[PDB]
RNA sequence: GCCGAAGUCCUUCGGUUAAAGUUCUAAUUGGGACUCCCUGCGUAGCAGGUGGAAGAGGGUAGCAAUAACAGGUCCGUGAUGCCCUUUAGAUGCUCUGGGCUGCACGCGUGCUACAAUGUUAGGACAAUAGGAGCGAGCCUGAGAGGGUGCGCUACUCUUAUAAUCCCUAACGUAGUUGGGAUUGACGUUUGUAAUCAGCGUCAUGAACCAGGAAUCCCUUGUAAAUGUGUGUCAACAACGCA
């Protein structure tokens, strides 16, 4: 056991023993197709183990992420893009969404939107019946 | 504090209506391409004149029965009656509610409250 | 016993077609034929599709599976390969259905494959050319003497 | 019961399969994963890097399982 | 002679079978050479009750298509004459080729 | 008179409805029939359709 | 029809049905048009009652192996399986598949049973074929569901303790619990 | 001297036709070791492994799916030998036995079709599921 | 048999108003199976067997007596008796908008799963329908989609190289690459309208470790799995009929 699991990124402490692009997708934002967008674009290898990923290696892996229009990315493939506020494309990871997202929902009950109600509510928002799903 | 696509309340309004919905939701810059002549030209003449007459009261009511019409900047603190099949239901209008339908603030039903048994 | 030919070598229908096609993928990677695209590398190739290819090199064993599906069935339109190299669609709660593959990768190819005269595009879909199905039966010689 | 193997191989239990493996006549992935308490993705890697080597060939090539056994020369 | 076709369609095929006859018969008198397409089951599948009352039963209503091809040369003096049947729910289209 | 919904695409136009009924509870469009099956059953025979 | 192998591998020249024992085999149906170059046929077996003794045994075999709802059908996948049993079976010990298949046929399907007070009833020699081939193949199943373990391996670890008569076999377990409750019953 | 005969199950249809040759048989432009199984390779060559030299057989097919087209090509290479040994008497007699004696569906067929879906039902004779009370 | 392309001495493709046909394909007229045949059992018939494409009503459907249920339908009808409505501020008809989709909860039919007999990635055969709407081929875009509109009044052209299965890899018994609910945003099509429609994209990654007492369907190309058409339909199938 000269490697190490249980390794500290990004704010969350994502898993070795789980191979890299697996590994990413326990941080929110980057899931399993990004993870692999990376990974390709970091660019490794997806099959080797989080075990390993010498802190060197580790440091770019955090860069794309944060910076992904700028390291040779489409942008359609991205989380946010074209937000309202900023109106500028980037993508959100890690303990901001669980906050940031909070946001845009506590934006709709202030404004009284229907859909602000059904989240308060703590209802089905989206236009299901319910009748009889959902208890 | 608040910005659309990062622009501000005046530049907003300052744009006219053609540029604007270059940057609404892709939803929405549909019904601007298809059927918006008349019946909605009316709305926007009808809330520039109670947005004109004041100044430290907000205006009267707009009433209409159309709920299917885009928030833009140009009619942003108005009062409109939304008709919810039922009464002119009246709701001034704040930088948040832009670029939404304006039936979502118009809720058509009761929120329920259950009770008892059966 | 076993099925036996007439005249002695080999050629592109005889040779077993999870080996040939990708003897073909290996002889565009040597010869600089077909490349890859550049804007590509993480479109999935089909919607219906969870996740993109395992292989890196994907392009080239697709780029031989459709010119060895040229010559199986003469002609080979676009929207003829599109509806076959899709799949049913998995993830949703409902029943399975066929949908197709991207266009734009395939297309990508059919194009490529023109430029080094592979392939001339003719009545109905496009039939692989005189150059081309000499360039099967070399492979088909390769893999026979192998 | 949460019965979890281990994805590292060591350098000590690289040395003993070695001995023991080629004396076994059939032995898969799956039963390295019962006596040297192993992941089976490593115990797959295991037996492809000795059949590479020298001992150690597949008595059948099968997709789906695989199956290894002794060199008779 | 703009080698001339018919083509005889039906309902019912006993009602085919007498324009045949006479189609053929009169390729006889006037000599022209003379050269079955697949039947059609228009099926539809009514709910049989009116109502929403009852076990789900269903009628199964097939019309069906005969539909036969005679052909020849023929140099529109002599087909003028031939093409003269007049049968209940026979129909015959004549086409030049 | 002369309904001024526009009704190109529509289950109320009135290419739509039983042609002998004059309703449109459960309508047959296949075959360009047009008939609502109450009002189609009474007369199918006579249409030339048969079962088997 | 001078080889004549199973899998283009195996012989039936050997099995010694005479040497295996006295009654059981004869519903065994390994003689001689039992015999097949693959297990796979067009079967016409549930026509009349007894037919099922005219089709071969390791064909009986891949259709109790094809459960429960998903592997329904799909004989085309149980004929690998099967197949990849013996060569498990064939290359571990050296004895050939198919005489230590039919000593597994022979002690699962036990002799008695209660018939619904229960009376203990015997059995026919076709019942017990019958009942040997369900209770391998239910512990198959039922011990490579959730197993991180191949099928094909876990046929062969039940199929050849099913020969050597131990109570490691989910078959040969079950058997000693149903003959000893037609003995307390009785 | 050539024969032209067919073979058939459930909806396959595979014409085999022989010819004289130097023992050459040939799916569809194709010799039948390729066919892509291990199972399915040995199904087409039990006619062939009881009983050719002469003959040199050229196999077409259309229908079913990849089981009963096999199933076809089994039936049509074992009539189209023994039909050619009947017109080209003695010796047909008795290596159609050969074929009879292992199994009955290389000549014969089977006349078997799927029933009919009716209504009520999600199939054939299964009916959907009741309720009561 | 001709003329092509490769192979490059005889193998495989594509084309052909060009000579002979009918094994596949299409559909009309007839033939065919009757307990006739043999052996057992009890004349009526029954059980097994040979042959036979098929053997016991050849399989499956369709049609189906008299006698009734105050079972259903006046929300199918220019089928209808009576009652009231026509006081037009109509129970006639029609326009805008909203409902029938509202949820502490209880039941019925279904769908997808709980994985390794698996999922993921790559590679390698159907039938029945429908269509003056189907929509060929070729361009455009990750994708959905978009543009141009060849053939077909259809065994000709088109929806249309189906999916389990098969063969190479990846994974490794974990609520895990099992599972895909619920939510945030962007990209679009249909439509007078998307506010409760469908499709795509990236994120979010839930309950579920085979289900108590109970109950349902099924005997052979049947069950179960596995897709495809069609009905409704501008758009939308987890449903019905095939």
């Amino acid at each position: 056991a000269a490697f190490r699991d249980m390794v500290r990124m990004l704010s969350t402490n994502v898993d070795g023993r789980r191979p890299l692009y697996l590994a990413l997708t326990n941080i929110s934002g980057i899931g399993r197709r990004f993870a692999y967008a990376v990974v390709r674009r970091a660019g490794l290898d997806p099959l080797r183990r989080a075990g390993t990923l010498t802190p060197k290696e580790e440091e770019l892996i955090v860069s794309i992420i944060q910076n992904p229009t700028e390291h040779q990315i489409p942008v359609w493939m991205l989380n946010r893009r074209f937000d309202r506020a900023t109106g500028q494309n980037t993508h959100w990871v890690a303990t901001d969404l669980g906050a940031n997202i909070r946001a845009e929902i506590e934006r709709m009950k202030k404004m009284r939107m229907k859909r602000g109600i059904r989240h308060g509510l703590g209802l089905k928002v989206r236009g299901q019946c319910t009748k009889s799903t959902g208890r | 504090n608040y910005t659309y696509r990062g622009k501000t309340l005046d530049d907003l309004r300052a744009m006219e209506l053609k540029d604007f919905v270059e940057l609404l939701p892709t939803k929405r810059r549909r019904f601007i391409s298809r059927s918006f002549d008349l019946k909605h030209v009316h709305l926007i003449e009808k809330l520039k004149k109670a947005r004109q007459a004041v100044a430290g009261v907000r205006p009267p009511v707009v009433k209409t029965h159309l709920r299917h019409m885009v928030i833009l900047p140009e009619f942003v603190d108005n009062v409109i009656g939304i008709y919810d099949g039922h009464v002119f239901f009246e709701v001034q209008i704040k930088p948040e509610m832009i670029g939404h339908v304006l039936a979502d603030f118009a809720p058509s039903k009761k929120v329920v409250k259950h009770s008892k048994a059966g | 016993i076993g099925g036996k030919t007439g005249h002695k070598g080999f050629q592109a229908r005889e040779i077993s077609a999870d080996v040939f096609v990708n003897a073909l993928a290996k002889h565009f990677q040597e010869n600089r034929i077909v490349k890859p695209p550049e804007w590509a590398d993480l479109v999935k190739t089909a919607a219906l599709k969870q996740m993109a290819p395992s292989n890196q090199n994907w392009f080239y064993t697709r780029a031989a599976a459709v010119i060895r599906q040229i010559y199986m069935h003469h002609d080979a339109s676009l929207s003829g390969l599109s509806f076959h190299y899709g799949a049913n669609l998995k993830a949703v709660t409902m029943p399975k259905h066929h949908h197709n593959a991207s266009r734009k990768v395939i297309r990508s190819i059919l194009q490529q494959l023109e430029k080094s005269d592979l392939v001339k595009v003719g009545e109905k879909g496009r039939q692989l050319t005189p150059k081309g199905q000499r360039l099967l039966d070399q492979v088909a010689t390769s893999c026979g003497k192998k | 019961e949460k019965r979890e193997w281990a994805v590292i191989i060591t350098p000590e239990q690289a040395a003993d399969m070695v001995k023991s493996v080629p004396k076994n006549k059939v032995i898969s992935a799956g039963k390295l994963a019962e006596r040297y308490k192993i992941s089976l993705t490593c115990a797959r890697k295991a037996l492809e890097a000795l059949t590479a080597e020298g001992k150690i060939v597949p008595v059948i090539n099968g997709h789906d399982l695989k199956c290894y056994g002794p060199h008779p020369d | 002679v703009q080698k001339i076709r018919l083509t005889i369609t039906s309902s019912k095929l006993p009602n085919l079978q007498r324009v045949v006859g006479n189609l053929m018969g009169k390729l006889k008198k006037g000599n022209l050479e003379v050269r079955p397409m697949p039947r059609r089951r228009l099926r539809i599948t009514t709910r049989r009750a009116p109502c929403g009352n009852g076990t789900e039963t269903y009628d199964h209503f097939e019309l069906r298509i005969y539909k036969r091809v005679i052909d020849f040369q023929g140099t529109a003096e002599a087909v003028k004459q031939v093409t003269q049947a007049l049968e209940p729910d026979v129909h015959v289209e004549v086409s030049v080729i | 008179f002369v309904p001024k919904h526009p009704r190109d695409n529509a289950k109320g136009s009135v290419e739509r409805s039983c042609r002998i009924c004059g309703k449109r509870r459960g309508v047959i469009r296949q075959y360009r029939l047009n008939i609502c099956r109450r009002c189609f059953r009474e007369r199918a025979e006579l249409l030339g359709f048969k079962k088997y | 029809m001078e080889g004549v192998k199973l899998f283009g591998k195996y012989d039936y020249s050997d099995v010694d049905f005479s040497q295996l024992d006295p009654a059981l085999v004869d519903y065994i149906s390994v003689h001689e048009k039992q015999h097949v170059m693959v297990p796979h046929t067009a079967g016409r077996y549930v026509h009349k009652r007894f037919q099922k003794v005219s089709c071969p045994l390791v064909e009986r075999l891949c259709n109790h192996l094809m459960s429960r709802g998903r592997n329904t059908g799909k004989k085309l996948l149980a004929i690998r399986i099967v197949e990849h049993a013996f060569d498990i079976i064939a290359l571990s010990t050296g004895q050939n598949p198919i005489v230590t298949f039919v000593k597994g046929v022979q002690y699962c399907g036990a002799r008695e049973d209660s018939t619904r007070r229960r009376q203990a009833c015997d059995v026919s020699p076709l019942r017990r074929i019958d009942q040997a081939l369900s209770l391998i193949t239910e512990g198959v199943r039922k011990a490579a569901f959730r197993s991180s373990r191949n099928i094909a391996e876990c046929l062969a670890d039940e199929l050849i303790a099913a020969s050597n008569n131990d109570q490691t076999s989910y078959a040969c377990r079950k058997k000693d619990e149903l003959e000893r409750i037609a003995k307390s019953n009785r | 001297k050539s024969v032209q005969v067919f073979g058939r199950k459930k909806t396959a249809t595979a014409v085999a036709y022989c010819c004289e040759g130097s023992g050459l048989i040939k799916l569809n432009g194709t010799p039948i070791n390729m066919v892509s199984s291990e199972t399915l390779r040995a199904k087409i060559l039990e006619p062939l492994q009881l009983i050719w030299g002469n003959l040199d057989i050229r196999v077409r097919v259309h229908g079913g799916g990849h089981v009963a087209q096999v199933y076809a090509i089994r039936q049509a290479v074992a009539k189209a030998i023994v039909a050619y040994y009947q017109k080209y008497e003695a010796t047909k007699t008795e290596i159609k036995n050969t074929l009879l004696g292992y199994d009955r569906t290389l000549l014969v067929a089977d006349p078997r079709r799927m029933e009919p879906k009716k209504f009520g039902g999600q199939g054939a004779r299964v009916r959907r599921q009741m309720s009561y009370r």
